[PDB]
């Protein structure tokens, strides 16, 4: 058996790869959410009514 | 009679902004905070205020600065409330309605940005960054303060910078 395309090294390997690649995605999402809510904050501060 | 209104209007003074002997605008102080439009560049007439460190507002196109304590008494008083009617402005009375301030057409141009709007009692209601003529009147891109203690900039469509 020499077939090696995915060849999952370990559960720890995938766990770490998810941790350091995907957590950055979470931080990006948090930043986008903060930007959106502060944009709405500016909108309501200017004229909530 | 408008003569008494003009006399009351012409009482207080502001600090102009100079650029190579040219007055690109005015820099007023209200409530202990120094203000001047960011798009207008120059040197403030008074040296001391010109020495103050200021910070920029990306979406508000003006700078802000804290006046020294020993001079905060000599500042203009503000008003968050804006009753309907006409208000005194340096060039002339401002007739405002529907929350937007209008001036007679042909009044106000470049270099008139930052000049505060005074009420009947002299309290500053809002300051003007620019204006656009749209007919018999000329709407002004003024920035007002809300009752809760916030800052609002009512800018008309495709307004003109001053």
């Amino acid at each position: 058996h020499a077939q090696t395309f995915t060849a999952a090294v370990s559960k720890t390997a995938w766990t770490w790869l998810t941790s350091l690649l995907g957590g950055s995605a979470v931080i990006i999402i948090i930043g986008l959410v903060l930007a959106t809510i502060v944009a709405m904050y500016v909108l309501t501060n200017q004229k909530h009514n | 009679k408008r003569q008494r209104m003009v006399m009351k209007l012409e009482s207080d003074k502001t600090f102009p902004i100079m650029l190579e002997g040219k007055i690109n605008g005015y820099a007023c102080v209200v409530g202990g905070k120094l203000f001047r439009p960011m798009h207008v560049e120059g040197k403030i007439d008074n040296d001391v205020l010109a020495a103050l460190k200021t910070k920029k507002a990306s979406k508000y196109d003006l700078e802000y600065a804290d006046v020294p304590q020993n001079m905060r008494a000599d500042t203009f008083k503000y008003t968050h409330e804006k009753p309907q009617g006409y208000y005194s402005w340096h060039h002339g009375a401002v007739q405002y309605e529907n929350g937007r301030f209008t001036v007679p057409k042909g009044v106000g141009a470049k270099g008139d940005s930052g000049r505060p709007i005074l009420d009947n009692q002299g309290r500053v209601v809002a300051i003007v960054l620019g204006g656009v003529n749209e007919g018999s009147r000329t709407a002004l891109s003024v920035v007002m303060w809300n009752e809760k203690g916030v800052t609002v900039k009512y800018t008309p469509e495709n307004c003109e910078q001053w």
